[PDB]
């Protein structure tokens, strides 16, 4: 079985490169962050622009939804994160304390906590209600490229240019595991599988790997794409067939079979590096976004 | 700056 993703919409309106796109957990919305210091909200199913959210003093590298789809968090080069009410567009909180560009962010499932990773080689855990920083993990010896909570929020996975993935106990901040592999290539992205048993990690040697968290063993490898310079988002697609979805520096969206590792589709149409992909929580829908020479988001639909 | 190469 192979998917047949086809272009449904292109979304234009960011004035610089787009950095991240995410579907709202309720499937209604796509949120995009960009170098032009803006977040934009679009309808997931019709591509209609809904609103712009602004207030960061520099560009935004990541954005994430709360579980109830009511809040957003953004990570910015102005060294802060911001918590936003989506319906009103107002900034509810500004999370300060990182000493460098903030690069990645995510809510936990309960959405009382936010995790962030920064160029200051640190991971921080923040309280949503008060905006205070609860914990600072001396997580890495290089910039932190990704942070992600597991299914129930008891664990944090982080990745860094230092070549390490680290599993942390959220409650204690103690490191439970470190994944190392061979020649220590920079790790550009990491995230838990939906079941929380596996970890998908991108390295800047044109490689994706599926690791079993419990065993510390790499189970699958995915290649054929170009990934050497940027921290590209990758995804588990679970609404139809079980795919791995990633962007690529050859302007293509790559889709692999999870079990067999064969490339099952390449989505063509972007005119720059595809920095971010996102998979719709209930429909076979992919959102992709590209850098300076493109500046657009594309929505793709498939039957499986 | 995710939009800039390393």
């Amino acid at each position: 079985v192979k998917p047949n993703y086809a272009l449904k919409f292109t979304l234009a309106g960011h004035t610089k490169a787009v950095s991240s796109v995410k579907f709202s957990p309720n499937g209604e919305w796509l949120a995009s962050s960009s170098a032009d210091k803006l977040i934009k909200i679009w309808g997931a199913y019709d591509g209609k622009f809904e609103k712009t959210i602004s207030g960061h003093k520099l560009g935004i590298s990541d954005v994430a939804w709360s579980s109830d789809s009511n809040l957003l968090v953004s990570a910015s080069d102005d060294k802060t994160l911001k918590i936003w009410d989506v319906s009103s567009g107002k900034c509810l909180k500004t999370l300060k304390g990182h000493s460098n560009y903030v690069f990645c962010c995510n809510f936990n499932p309960q959405s009382n906590l936010i995790v962030s990773g920064s160029f200051d080689e640190s991971v921080r855990i923040w309280d949503v209600k008060t905006g205070k920083c609860l914990k600072t993990l001396p997580a890495h010896s290089d910039p932190v490229s990704a942070v992600h909570f597991n299914r129930d929020g008891s664990l944090i996975v982080s990745s860094s240019y230092d070549g390490l993935c680290r599993i942390w106990d959220t409650a204690s901040g103690q490191c439970l595991k470190t994944l190392i592999d061979d020649d220590n290539p920079p790790v550009s992205f990491v995230k838990f599988s939906p079941n929380g048993k596996y970890i998908l990690a991108a390295t800047l040697d044109n490689t994706l790997k599926l690791w079993d968290y419990s065993k510390g063993k790499c189970l699958k490898t995915y290649t054929g794409h170009k990934n050497e310079k940027y921290c590209i988002f990758a995804n588990f697609s679970v609404t139809g067939g079980k795919w791995i979805v990633s962007g690529s520096e050859d302007n293509l969206v790559y889709i692999w079979n999870l079990q067999t590792k064969e490339i099952v589709q390449k989505l063509q149409g972007h005119t720059d590096v595809v920095i971010s992909t996102a998979c719709h929580p209930t429909e076979n829908i992919i959102a992709s976004a590209a850098l300076e020479n493109d500046k657009t988001i594309k929505l793709w639909k498939s039957d499986c | 700056m995710r939009v800039e190469p390393r």
